[PDB]
């Protein structure tokens, strides 16, 4: 069935930066819709990026915009989080999904732990 | 006799609890020779006194400031808010029963019309239609949905694309070119966002308008007149006694009766100070020019003597209502003469009464779906962007070329988006520019590969050849379907109202067009999702294969904001291509790239792929399998400028067609499309 195991979470200082690394299989991974979402602590999963099939059409969160950068490699089936300038609201469990159109995702990977606080 | 400016303005005034704006009205009695009112209904049932009587007395009072007074029935505004069964011959049949009771009232024939929606927007579909789609465009979903109440509706919860005929009530303000709306309070939302609209397109003159009381209900629980109760309406030719016995179970609280704030959304709110006898006879008896009423000898001239009469004592509950009994009587008399002295009204007053126990607590009748069509038919939207990448654009020409191999008896059209990707506000919302770039995207891939065979349509087309057809089929579509189901489609993320009517455009197009198979793209295979699912797994969907040129940046390396040099389009020039190529990503010993994953795609295409080398570096070599050429990649064996080379040439070969087009049939619409690019400036 369909795998997804993100990498690359850690803990940061403000300011710091992390790359997060999705490996996928069991499915089309090159011609398929891929997101990055996220979940605060008793918060709600929301999406980060999406990035088509091409590489071509890519949305970013408003908070984001800027300073995250997605991006794929449909050769490995891989899918990439270049964060940068990050914050303490940027702190969240990241998890790697499968986007069935644009506007939608279903499968997640199991998740990687990102920390953004200056107090240890 | 003759009437000046100000005796003019009172009377007109004096219609409206509210009057949106007061210097207006005053500037149009003024300036205007002839001012048209308007008020639209549904027809969905027996004629409610409110519709009747009371709408009588304040036509009258239009007529005689001057005003001609537009009655617009409202036969496919009924349809579309599932009255009477939504069987649109019985709701034209209640249609024609309406205005044989109007006709009865005792109006001013000559400056009163009876207009039908159907008939008068079929015959200007094109005017009708694009404004519709342009008020839908330039609103937020959210703010349409704020317009519910017009219909007697709960915002979000239950609207099932209901969100069009707020719309289409709105275009209508403008259609029928009305200077005054003259309707109920419960209208105020859609008349304020006509208003709103003025300001869109900068029209400096709004609408006036002039709201009237919303007339209260019978029965105790309830501020309107309504659908649960028979007993909480006069009809217009209920019998003398069903007259009586209404009003006589009527809640009739001895207090004083004051004007209610107008609430935002000018539906009234139930509360037990208001009594309906008495709002009776302010709106129905002392209303006309010279009415009176009187009990036991008595005669009490205005309302306020009645009411304080009544407050006090000196008029019981039992003699009021039978002093209302007589009054309404009197009135419905004329009504009541006419239907039992001419056939034609009462054949059709019997069939409205037979549609109390035959339209109701049956299911709603709905719009059935067609059969499949027998030869297989295929279906492709053209990206209505400036910016078609090459990726997508290749992948709708082999989705096109694998259908035809698949099924040689059958057809793929391509639809050009140019009514629909207005409403969805697609470039700059406007319709010259969209039909532009919808024409040159056209060109660029018949000149990339389109097979010939592939048939070419416009919506313009389909949609001005079957002007009644197609949009009762949007609207049969849209009754089908609950709003929150096409907001899923874009995950709760719709920017405006008018992508509501573009994905029900589509299917109606799909239906038009018998279509068995959709063919999407990765950038709009949500909305023909939609037409699979309205039609019950009944239409097919095949996506187009991306993902075969990607963009020329380093995986893992990418940039915020993807600019202009990344990717690939099919607009790309010469000169385009030559940078992008030059700035794309490779290095030695590395197996895989962007400029590997092009040549690969392009070896995939050829046949093969030859690398022209000068003696020294290796000399020529032909690659006709991706396993060499990524070894020799991999092994240093090819360096990355001598592939470069070979993939640059071949790029400028298979863009020759398609750059031809750009310096010559297409520089008129390139030249008006860059300008539009710039225009998005925001
Ligand atoms: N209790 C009441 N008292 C006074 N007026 C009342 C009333 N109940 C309804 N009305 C008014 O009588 C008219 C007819 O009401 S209706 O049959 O529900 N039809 C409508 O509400 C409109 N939605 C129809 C319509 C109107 C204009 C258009 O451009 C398009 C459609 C409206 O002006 C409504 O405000």
């Amino acid at each position: 069935q369909v795998q997804l195991q993100e990498s690359g979470g850690g803990l940061v200082l403000p300011g710091g930066s992390l790359r997060l690394s999705c490996a996928t299989s069991g499915f089309t991974f090159s011609n398929s819709w891929m997101y990055w979402v996220r979940q605060a602590p008793g918060k709600g999963l929301e999406w980060v990026s999406r990035i088509n099939a091409g590489g071509n059409t890519v949305d970013y969160k408003d908070s984001v915009k800027g300073r995250f950068s997605i991006s794929r490699d449909n050769a490995k089936n891989t899918l990439y989080l270049q964060m940068n300038s990050l914050k303490p609201e940027d702190t969240a469990v990241y998890y790697c999904a499968r986007g069935l159109n644009r506007y939608a995702y279903d499968s997640r990977g199991q998740g990687t732990q990102v920390t953004v606080s200056s107090h240890h | 006799g003759s009437m000046n400016t100000d005796e003019r303005y009172k009377l007109l005034r004096s219609v409206g609890e509210e009057c949106i704006q007061e210097s207006e009205l005053r500037n149009l009695i003024e300036k205007k020779p002839l001012i048209r009112c308007y008020d639209g209904f549904e027809p969905s049932g027996r004629m409610h006194i409110a519709q009747g009587i009371f709408k009588a007395v304040n036509v009258n009072k239009c007529t005689a400031a001057g005003c001609e007074f537009v009655f617009w029935v409202a036969d496919w505004f009924a349809l579309m808010n599932d009255k009477v069964g939504g069987e649109l011959e019985k709701i034209r049949i209640v249609g024609r029963y309406l205005i044989e009771v109007w006709k009865a009232a005792g109006m001013d024939t000559d400056k009163v019309l009876f207009l039908w929606s159907s008939e008068e927007i079929t015959s200007h579909a094109d005017t009708y239609w694009r404004m519709v789609l342009d008020i839908g465009r330039q609103n937020t979903i959210a703010r349409i949905k704020k317009c519910c109440t017009i219909m007697g509706k709960t915002e979000g919860t239950l609207t099932a694309a209901q969100v069009l005929y707020p719309l289409m009530q709105c275009c209508d303000i403008f259609f029928l070119k009305a200077d005054i709306c003259q309707l109920g309070l419960d209208q105020r939302k859609v008349n304020m966002l006509a208003r709103e609209y003025c300001d869109l397109i900068g029209r400096k003159l709004k609408p006036v308008i002039l709201s009237h009381h919303m007339l209260a209900g019978l029965r105790r629980g309830q501020a309107k007149m309504s659908k649960s109760d028979p007993d909480s309406a006069i009809f217009m030719e209920d019998t003398e006694e069903d007259v009586a016995r209404k009003i006589r179970q009527a809640y009739c609280p001895r207090v004083k009766q004051s004007a209610s704030a107008i609430t935002d959304d000018g539906a009234p709110v139930a509360t037990d100070d208001r009594n309906p006898v008495l709002d009776y006879f302010q709106c129905v008896v002392y209303a006309r020019p010279g009415a009176v009423a009187a009990i036991d000898g008595t005669t009490y001239a205005t309302y306020e003597d009645l009411e304080q009469a009544f407050v006090s004592d000196e008029v019981s509950e039992d003699a009021l209502k039978s002093c209302l009994i007589d009054e309404v009587n009197a009135l419905l008399a004329p009504v009541r003469q006419h239907f039992a002295s001419n056939e034609e009204a009462h054949e059709l007053l019997e069939a409205v009464k037979s549609y109390r126990k035959g339209g109701a607590t049956l299911p709603l009748a709905e719009t059935a779906l067609p059969a499949a069509p027998e030869k297989p038919h295929a279906c492709m939207w053209m990206p209505a962007l400036l910016k078609v990448p090459l990726d997508v654009a290749e992948g709708m020409i082999k989705a096109t070329e694998d259908f035809i191999a698949a099924h040689p008896g059958g057809t793929v059209t391509v639809v050009l988006p140019d009514w629909s990707a207005v409403a969805s506000d697609e470039i700059t919302g406007v319709e010259k520019d969209i039909s532009a770039a919808l024409q040159v995207n056209c060109a660029l891939l018949k000149a990339y590969g389109l097979p010939n065979s592939v048939k070419i349509v416009t919506e313009n087309e389909v949609i001005l050849g079957n002007r009644n057809d197609f949009w009762v089929s949007v609207i049969g579509i849209a009754r089908k379907n609950l709003l929150s189901h096409i907001e899923e489609l874009y995950g709760g993320e719709l920017r405006n109202a008018g992508q509501v009517i573009a994905a029900l455009m589509r299917v109606a197009t799909a239906l038009m067009l018998s279509v068995s198979h959709v063919i999407s793209t990765s950038l709009d295979g949500h909305i023909n999702a939609f037409a699979r699912e309205y039609t019950k797994e009944r239409i097919e969907c095949v996506q187009t294969l991306e993902g075969r040129i990607p963009a020329l940046h380093r995986p893992g390396a990418a940039p915020a904001v993807l600019g202009a040099d990344d990717v690939l389009y099919l607009d790309d020039n010469d000169m385009d291509i030559r940078r992008k190529i030059k700035k794309a990503y490779s290095a030695p010993n590395e197996e895989a790239n962007p400029v590997i994953s092009v040549a690969q795609h392009l070896l995939a295409q050829h046949g093969a792929l030859n690398i022209e080398r000068g003696e020294a570096n290796g000399g020529n070599v032909s690659y006709n399998t991706p396993e060499a050429l990524v070894a020799d990649c991999g092994s240093g064996a090819l360096h990355p400028a001598d592939l470069k080379a070979a993939v640059l040439q071949l790029l400028l070969d298979r863009s020759a067609q398609a750059r031809a087009l750009l310096n010559g049939e297409l520089k008129k619409n390139m030249t008006a499309l860059r300008n539009a690019e710039k225009k998005m400036a925001k």
